[PDB]
DNA sequence: CACAGTGATGCAAATCAAGTGTGAAGCCAGACAAAAACC
DNA sequence: CACAGTGATACAGCCCTTAACAAAAACCCG
C-alpha cells in the first residue's frame, strides 16, 4: 500500500486534480468507473455485474436489516450469532454478516420511539415527545417504606408510540392492499383501524436471585394485534390490510411485560392505569402519519376480546 | 491427550438412552447388561485402528466415578441410605463413625462385594438373620457394575452445604440450651433465616439445593450475616471457625489438580479434618451425638486416599453428566421427531454430533 | 454504458501514458489498485476486500463440514438452518451455505459404524461386523404378552 | 397471546440478561423485534 | 376450525459433462450528427 | 474450584490523511 502510494503518487494527483474538474471531486466513483470501462475495454461483462452488485450490496454482504431477520427469525441469540459470523469471516474471509453493532444500529429503526407523529387534537394526559421506548411500567410510583409495599417489575410501551411503530413497518403491506383493491398511493384517507387487545397472566416463571425486590413468580403480559385496517372509498368501506393468520404467535405485538399477579388487583390496577388512560385518551383524536412520502391520517378502534372469564370477571366488577 | 474441561457439556459422549425408572432395577438391569457384557470383554483386548496412514494399538481402563450415591448403592450391591452401614468405601457403622471420624482406610471393592454376596446366599455358617448382616456387612444383593470406590464432588457440595444450613437454622434458636422445641418454633427460625439471608447475600430461598446455592453460601460472608441473629458470641467464634476449616478443606476435593494449584491445602487435609471433628463432637455436640451424615464421613475420613490413589477428585465428578441433562432437555424439545418411536434415535445422534471435537476446531479457527 | 465517455476520455489517456511508462503497460492493474487506494483512504475496507473476492477466487460456498459444525454448535434446528439457507441464497444469488442433505451426508463419517478397526483377541459375545451405530437398547427382549412385561424405550450405540 | 406466552417462556432464558433489573426491557425488545413483518417479509424471498 | 416447527424419506425437477463448430453480442477505433432541458 | 452463555457498554487497537526524513535491499560499474 505504501509503495502502491510511492508508484502512483503523481497519477493520485492527475485523479484529484481531475475529479473536482469534471463532476467535483467525488474520489471513490470517479476511479470504479474507469474500473467498470477498463473491464469493458478488457471484455468482462460478467465481472462488471458482480462489481456493481457488490458496490449495491447485493452479490454478497447482506444489508444488515436481512442479517437482523436472520438473527430473529430463527431465535438466535447474539452470542450464538456472533460464533457464527465470526467463523463464516474467518473461513471464508469475506464478510458475509454483519458486526452486531451494526444490526444493533439497525434496530432501532424498528423499537420504539423514531418516527414523528402528530395527534390532532393533543392527546389529553400524554406528553408530545416522539422519542419514548422502553419505560418503567410503574410510571413513577412511590415506592417509599411510609407507604404501600410494591413489590412488583414493569418495563411498558407508551401506547400511543407503540402503535405508530406497529404501523410503519407494515406501511409496505398497506400499501399494497390498497394497490390491490384499485386505489392510489397518494391517497390519504381517514383510516379506521381496528386493534385486538388481549391480557393473561402466567405461572411458574421463575424469581431470579440478586437485588431488586421480593417479585412474585407469575408475569402478566398486555399485548396487542392489528386485525383490519378499513379505508372509506367513495361512499362505502373498503379493507385494506387484513391479518392473514390472526392467531398466529407473529402478530400478537406486546405492549407491557409486568412481574405482577393477576389475583392481585392493587398492583395490577397500579400498573395497568395508564395504559387505560393513554386508550381512552386515543379513543377520540386523529393520528397524522408521514407514510411513504405522504402525510396519512388514522383513527383507531380498541376490541378487548382476548381475556378469559376470570380475567373478564375479576376486572369489569361482577362477582366471580 | 489429557481432557481440559473434565466437566464440560462438550466432552461427556452420550452412549445409550432410555425411559425408565432409576431405581426400578429389572428393566435397569435388561437394558444395562450388552454395555456390561461389552465392557467386560474388551477390558481385555487391544483394539487395532488406523490412524492416518498406520495402525496403532490402543488398551483401555474403564473408571466409573460419575455415579451419584443413591445409584452406587443401588447397583453395587450395597444397601440403601439410610442404613446403620454408611460409607461405600469402607467397613464402618454410623455410630462408629461419630466416635473415631478420622480414621479408616477404603476396604470396599468390586471382587469382594460378589464374593460377599455369595456368602449370604450361600450362609456358609449358618448363622441368623443380624449374624449374617454382620458378617457380610450389609450386602444384600448381586451387584452386577463394576465401580471405583470415590467420592462424587457436586452432591458432596451440596449435601455439606443443606447440613450447614440446618446448622445455622438450629444455632439461632439456640437449641443446647432449648433442647426440645414445637414445630412452628423451628419453622420461625427458617422463615428468619431466608428474609436475613435474601437481604443480605441476595439470595432468593429454595426447598431444593442447588450449586450456585452452595456455592455461594459456603462464605464467610454468609456467616457473619448469619452471626447477626445469634444472640452469643461463643457460638459466633464457633461458627467462624468452623467454616474456616470447611473453606480450608473444601478446594481439595474441588480442583481439578490439587498436587500443583493448592498443594499446601491438600497436604493441611488430615490435620484440620481432626480439627473438624473435634469441633463437631465438642462444640456441636447437639446435632452429631449419636450420628452423621456419611456426606461428613466421606468428606473427612476418605479423601487424601482418593487423591493418593486417583490423582483428583472433582475431574472424574458427574458434572459432565448433569450439564449432558441440561443439553438433552434441549434436544428433545428442539433437536427431534415428535414421535415416540423415532425420539431417542434423533437425540442420540445430535447428542453425539454436538459432543464431536471435530466439529469444535472449526470454531475456534478464528484462535489461529 | 455508452454516454460517460466524453467526460472519461481525457483521463483514461493520462492513465494510460503513465502506466505505461513506469510500471509496464498495465490498465485494469492500476486502476484496480487506484480504487483499492480510493476505498481505503475512503476506510471502507469491506468492499475492498470483496473486490479483492472478485479478483482472486470466489469464497462462496462453505464445506458441508463446517455448515455442520455450524448447526449443531450454535444450536441450530434443521428447519432454521433451511430457512436461513433458503433466504441468503436467494437474496444474494450465489450459495454460501450447502443444503441439508450434503450435511446429511457428512455427517456420517462422524456417527459411529463408519471406520473399520479389529480386536486382536475377538471379543467374547460380540460380533465382529463394523457398520453398526444406532442399534435398539432392548438387545430383543421378548416383547410378548407372555412375559414379563416390559414398556420402555431404548437406544444405544454399541460400546466399540 | 398464549403463542405469546410460549414464546416468552423461550425469550427470558435464550436471548436476555439474566438479571433482576434489566431483563425485562431486553425481553420486550425481542418480542417486539419478533413480531415486526418488515423483517418476516425478509423470508419470504420467493415471490 | 392454531400454527410454526421436527427430521428423515422419497419422488420430481432442475442442471450439467461432452464433443466441435457454429450464432449472438459487446466493444475497440475516432469522428459525424440529431433530441432536449435550461439561459 | 462448572462452564458456556446473555446482552449492553466501554475502550483500545489498527488503519486512512498530511509531508518530510530514514533503515534498507537491488543492481552498476569504477
Ligand atoms: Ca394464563
Ligand atoms: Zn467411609
Amino acid at each position: 500500500r505504501r509503495a502502491q502510494k510511492h508508484r502512483l503518487r503523481e497519477l493520485k494527483i492527475q485523479v484529484k486534480e481531475f475529479a473536482d474538474k469534471e463532476e467535483g471531486g467525488d474520489v471513490k466513483a470517479v476511479c470504479l468507473t474507469l474500473f467498470l470501462l477498463a473491464l469493458r475495454a478488457r471484455n468482462e461483462h460478467r465481472q462488471a455485474d458482480e462489481l456493481e452488485a457488490i458496490m449495491q450490496g447485493r452479490g454478497s454482504g447482506l444489508q444488515p436489516a436481512v442479517c437482523l431477520a436472520i438473527r430473529v427469525n430463527t431465535f438466535l441469540s447474539c452470542s450464538q450469532y456472533h460464533k457464527m459470523y465470526r467463523t463464516v469471516k474467518a473461513i471464508t474471509g469475506r464478510q458475509i454478516f454483519q458486526p452486531l453493532h451494526a444490526l444493533r444500529n439497525a434496530e432501532k429503526v424498528l423499537l420504539p420511539g423514531y418516527h414523528p407523529f402528530e395527534w390532532q387534537p393533543p392527546l389529553k394526559n400524554v406528553s408530545s415527545r416522539t422519542d419514548v421506548g422502553i419505560i418503567d411500567g410503574l410510571s413513577g410510583l412511590a415506592s417509599s417504606v411510609d407507604e404501600y409495599p410494591v413489590d412488583t417489575i414493569a418495563k411498558r410501551f407508551r401506547y400511543d408510540s407503540a402503535l405508530v411503530s406497529a404501523l410503519m413497518d407494515m406501511e409496505e403491506d398497506i400499501l399494497e392492499g390498497m394497490r390491490s383493491q384499485d386505489l392510489d398511493d397518494y391517497l390519504n384517507g381517514p383510516f379506521t383501524v381496528v386493534v385486538k387487545e388481549s391480557c393473561d397472566g402466567m405461572g411458574d416463571v421463575s424469581e431470579k436471585h440478586g437485588s431488586g425486590p421480593a417479585v412474585p413468580e407469575k408475569a402478566v403480559r398486555f399485548s396487542f394485534t392489528v386485525m383490519r385496517i378499513t379505508i372509506e372509498h367513495g361512499s362505502q368501506n373498503v379493507k385494506v390490510f387484513e391479518e392473514p393468520k390472526p392467531n398466529s404467535e407473529l402478530c400478537c405485538k406486546p405492549l407491557c411485560l409486568m412481574l405482577a399477579d393477576e389475583s392481585d388487583h392493587e398492583t395490577l390496577t397500579a400498573i395497568l392505569s395508564p395504559l387505560i388512560a393513554e386508550r381512552e385518551a386515543m379513543k377520540s383524536s386523529e393520528l397524522t402519519l408521514e407514510m411513504g412520502g405522504i402525510p396519512r391520517t388514522f383513527k383507531f378502534i380498541f376490541r378487548g376480546t382476548g381475556y378469559d372469564e376470570k380475567l373478564v370477571r375479576e376486572v369489569e366488577g361482577l362477582e366471580a | 491427550f489429557e481432557e481440559p474441561k473434565p466437566n464440560s457439556e462438550l466432552c461427556c459422549k452420550p452412549l445409550c438412552l432410555m425411559l425408565a425408572d432409576e431405581s426400578d432395577h429389572e428393566t435397569l438391569t435388561a437394558i444395562l447388561s450388552p454395555l456390561i457384557a461389552e465392557r467386560e470383554a474388551m477390558k481385555s483386548s487391544e483394539l487395532t485402528l488406523e490412524m492416518g496412514g498406520i495402525p496403532r494399538t490402543f488398551k483401555f481402563i474403564f473408571r466409573g466415578t460419575g455415579y451419584d450415591e443413591k445409584l452406587v448403592r443401588e447397583v453395587e450391591g450395597l444397601e440403601a441410605s439410610g442404613s446403620v452401614y454408611i460409607c461405600t468405601l469402607c467397613d464402618t457403622t454410623r455410630l462408629e463413625a461419630s466416635q473415631n471420624l478420622v480414621f479408616h482406610s477404603i476396604t470396599r471393592s468390586h471382587a469382594e462385594n460378589l464374593q460377599r454376596y455369595e456368602v449370604w446366599r450361600s450362609n456358609p455358617y449358618h448363622e441368623s438373620v443380624e449374624e449374617l448382616r454382620d458378617r457380610v456387612k450389609g450386602v444384600s444383593a448381586k451387584p452386577f457394575i463394576e465401580t471405583v470406590p470415590s467420592i462424587d464432588a457436586l452432591h458432596c457440595d451440596i449435601g455439606n452445604a443443606a447440613e450447614f444450613y440446618k446448622i445455622f437454622q438450629l444455632e439461632i434458636g439456640e437449641v443446647y440450651k432449648h433442647p426440645n422445641a414445637s414445630k412452628e418454633e423451628r419453622k420461625r427460625w427458617q422463615a428468619t433465616l431466608d428474609k436475613h439471608l435474601r437481604k443480605r447475600m441476595n439470595l432468593k430461598p429454595i426447598m431444593r439445593m442447588n450449586g450456585n446455592f452452595a456455592r455461594k453460601l459456603m462464605t464467610q460472608e454468609t456467616v457473619d450475616a448469619v452471626c447477626e441473629l445469634i444472640p452469643s458470641e461463643e457460638r459466633h467464634e464457633a461458627l467462624r471457625e468452623l467454616m474456616d476449616l470447611y473453606l480450608k478443606m473444601k478446594p481439595v476435593w474441588r480442583s481439578s489438580c490439587p498436587a500443583k494449584e493448592c498443594p499446601e491445602s491438600l497436604c493441611q487435609y488430615s490435620f484440620n479434618s481432626q480439627r473438624f471433628a473435634e469441633l463437631l463432637s465438642t462444640k456441636f455436640k447437639y446435632r452429631y451425638e449419636g450420628k452423621i451424615t456419611n456426606y461428613f464421613h466421606k468428606t473427612l475420613a476418605h479423601v487424601p486416599e482418593i487423591i493418593e490413589r486417583d490423582g483428583s477428585i472433582g475431574a472424574w465428578a458427574s458434572e459432565g453428566n448433569q450439564s449432558g441433562n441440561k443439553l438433552f432437555r434441549r434436544f428433545r424439545k428442539m433437536n427431534a421427531r415428535q414421535s415416540k418411536c423415532y425420539e431417542m434415535e434423533d437425540v442420540l445422534k445430535h447428542h453425539w454430533l454436538y459432543t464431536s471435537k471435530y466439529l469444535q476446531k472449526f470454531m475456534n479457527a478464528h484462535n489461529a
